[PDB]
């Protein structure tokens, strides 16, 4: 339960800095782009 | 088969979440791992959620997993106001974007922050459930 709740918070951290990661990327490629980083951050909140 | 549905939710709810898109308002992101919330536990269930959020999260496929959503979304606008998350109340209609609407102490403590409007986007799957609340001053 305690290792849950830092997944939970390293979820939101990796969400809020692919926010600033997708700021530079133009508008065009911003979907792709956030579409494989999600699925990655997924992935890996599942691993963990 | 790589991308699925919960993939293309949360992608939808970051790039709407961006600068460019909103800009200028309380923004609240909140996670919650479905796997963390006991719905056998009435006593967390009912001191947290009204009875129609537990009615309807009740009635879906995945009582834990929609649990997790309403959970997130709470979360999530608690974190926009930046200030008991069963004040906050999520209306949530099938296939339709779910509404937020703030009773007690949120209301008023909304009325001193000059919070207009809160709204919210919420993905559930097996694994994880994402709220982003945005709020309009």
């Amino acid at each position: 339960v305690t290792r849950e709740a830092q997944i939970k918070d390293w979820v939101e951290n990796e969400l809020e800095a692919l926010k600033l990661e997708a700021e530079e990327i133009p508008s065009e490629d911003q979907n792709e782009f956030l579409l494989e980083r999600t699925r990655e951050i997924h992935n890996e909140a599942e691993s963990q | 088969s790589y991308i699925n549905a919960n993939t293309i939710e949360t992608a939808k709810m970051i790039e709407n979440m961006t600068k460019e898109k909103v800009s200028n308002g309380g923004v609240g992101v909140d996670v919650e791992l479905i796997t963390s919330i006991n719905v056998e536990n009435d006593t967390f269930i009912e001191r947290n959620f009204t009875p129609q959020e537990i009615e309807y999260c009740s009635a879906q496929p995945s009582v834990q997993s929609s649990f997790a959503g309403t959970w997130s979304a709470k979360e999530a606008v608690f974190k926009s106001l930046g200030v008991a998350l069963k004040d906050i109340e999520i209306v949530r209609v099938n296939k339709n974007a779910p509404a937020v609407e703030l009773h007690g102490n949120a209301k008023k403590a909304a009325e001193e922050a000059g919070v207009t409007d809160v709204k919210v986007s919420i993905s559930h799957d097996d694994l994880q459930a994402v709220a982003v609340a945005v709020s309009t001053k």
